[PDB]
């Protein structure tokens, strides 16, 4: 069934572009690290 | 004196730093400037 397995794989890699592209919480785990660090620094700068 | 780190007391605002020309327009009443984190990031020279 090589031709279908190859097309299903080829399409799924195609959808992965869109699902990553639009949904907001897709890159949430990486973004939360960046935000958590910035708030921690900002409180320190404000506690001055 | 501009472009040289200097101790500066403006109209009672006191700081140490380098003074350069800038691309932001203050409103007429507004005298001194500030940035996120509440640092004094601009001054309008009192005489000129």
């Amino acid at each position: 069934n090589q031709k279908l397995i190859a097309n299903q794989f080829n399409s799924a890699i195609g959808k992965i572009q869109d699902s990553l592209s639009s949904t907001p919480s897709a890159l949430g785990k990486l973004q939360d690290v960046v935000n958590h660090n910035a708030q921690a620094l900002n409180t320190l700068v404000k506690q001055l | 004196v501009k472009n040289k780190c200097v101790n500066f007391n403006f109209n009672g605002l006191k700081g140490t730093g380098v003074l350069t020309e800038s691309n932001k327009k203050f409103l007429p009443f507004q005298q001194f400037g500030r940035d996120i984190a509440d640092t004094t990031d601009a001054v309008r020279d009192p005489q000129t």
